[PDB]
């Protein structure tokens, strides 16, 4: 089954900028190849066929090129719209296949997440469930780091994690963790405490609060 | 030419599940191959089959065992069977339109898409938590606040801040699957000075339980 790998997984980029994206075949697939766009949130959208026919409608900065068992995709002056996930696939042979997919993300300057803490409400506490949750918010780059901490020690299980796409209007991410206890556990220890690591500081962001 | 995917949104474990795809703008005995393909979740995509104009099947032969493509040709549409499904089978299925051969040369071109997702929960209205600060953490400019939606399926939540009125440093993270339900919560930022003294309350609903529910956020003293 024809394998296709694209390069790179993900990058940022910068209005503006000209992006060129890779997509490699296991074989030669003689140009039988298309692009395709996936704007975030949105659906999948045939940009290219044929390795290098632009399907009418879609914009001149688009242009794909390549041969044999080698692919690319790009674009002239990176806009807004452009960013998203772009697929490759290839329909020379059964089954067709696919790339897995490279994001076009955008590009800022860093920023610090602010975090805040919040311990479980009364009414939650009364159906005799806890959920402390930690707000990640508003942070660039991706790459972010929780780390729980109860009475000193940290903590890895019962523990979900929700991440944002890129915001579309000022290009931060943000991040929710929420650990999830008994209240019986949640009574038999006074300190919880959430910390991010982030580029942006050599050492953490803590949050904390006690039960008292 | 216009596809649309139409089906269940949710099938159960071990049974089949069937999607409809309805073609308006052309004629599917006329010319092409009519074909399904799906993307998981975290995105990867994958062809299943197709059926030609002229009836001709192909079939990935990964699913060989489960898949099934047939078509009416009265009504223009044509049809997705997933037989004996499970978890993995939790993706967002498009049908879509290829040349059969290789000249004239045709642009793929895909419909809308249209998740299914493969589970036995029976459907289930959440419970909605305030998120305040602990009294009192340390005041800035600005505080932040959340609602936490637990224990509902299935998908999907609305969720506002005073209706309309908080567009702004609003975000509501995705759902995540906690045990067989749905949890997320949402955060919202506003000035300090303006909270508490201005209340601030998620109205949040849940359309395949007929639930709306609004929590206003009071300080934890």
């Amino acid at each position: 089954q024809i394998v296709m790998t694209q390069s790179p997984f993900s990058m940022y980029a910068t209005l503006g900028e000209r992006v060129t994206i890779t997509c490699k075949a296991s074989q030669d697939i003689y140009s039988y190849l298309s692009w395709l766009q996936q704007k975030p949130g949105k659906s999948l959208k045939t940009l290219i066929y044929r390795a290098n026919r632009l399907i009418t409608g879609v914009p001149s900065r688009f242009s794909g090129s390549g041969s044999g068992q080698d692919y690319s995709l790009t674009i002239s002056s990176l806009e807004y719209e452009d960013m998203g996930i772009y697929y490759c696939l290839q329909y020379d042979e059964f089954p067709y296949t696919f790339g897995g997919g490279t994001k076009l993300e955008m590009k800022r300057a860093d920023a610090a997440p602010t975090v805040s803490i919040f311990p479980p409400s009364s009414e939650q506490l009364t159906s005799g469930g806890a959920s402390v949750v930690c707000f990640l918010n508003n942070f660039y780059p991706k790459d972010i780091n929780v780390k729980w901490k109860i009475d000193g020690s940290e903590r890895q299980n019962g523990v979900l994690n929700s991440w944002t796409d890129q915001d579309s209007k000022d290009s931060t991410y943000s991040m929710s963790s929420t650990l999830t206890l008994t209240k019986d556990e949640y009574e038999r220890h006074n300190s919880y405490t959430c910390e991010a690591t982030h580029k942006t500081s050599t050492s953490p962001i803590v949050k904390s609060f006690n039960r008292n | 030419v216009q596809l649309q995917e139409s089906g269940p949104g949710l099938v159960k474990p071990s049974q089949s599940l069937s999607l409809t795809c309805t073609v308006t703008g052309y004629s599917i005995t006329s010319d092409y191959a009519w074909n399904w393909i799906r993307q998981f979740p975290g995105n990867k995509l994958e062809w299943m089959g197709y059926i030609s104009y002229s009836g001709t099947t192909s079939y990935n032969p990964s699913l060989k065992s489960r898949i099934s493509i047939t078509r009416d040709t009265s009504k223009n549409q044509f049809f997705l069977q997933l037989n004996s499904v499970t978890t993995e089978d939790t993706a967002t299925y498009y049908c879509g339109r290829t040349g059969v051969y290789r000249y004239p040369e045709r642009a793929p071109y895909w419909g809308q898409g249209t998740l299914v997702t493969v589970s036995a929960a029976k459907t289930t209205p959440p419970s909605v938590y305030p998120l305040a600060p602990g009294s009192a953490a340390q005041t800035n400019s600005m505080v932040t606040l959340g609602c936490l939606v637990k224990g509902y399926f299935p998908e999907p939540v609305t969720v506002t801040w005073n209706s309309g009125s908080l567009s702004s440093g609003v975000h509501t993270f995705p759902a995540v699957l906690q045990s067989d339900l749905y949890t997320l919560s949402s955060s919202v930022t506003v000035p300090s000075s303006t909270w508490p003294s201005e209340t601030v309350t998620c109205n949040v609903a849940h359309p395949a339980s007929s639930t709306k529910v609004d929590k206003k956020i009071v300080p934890r003293d």
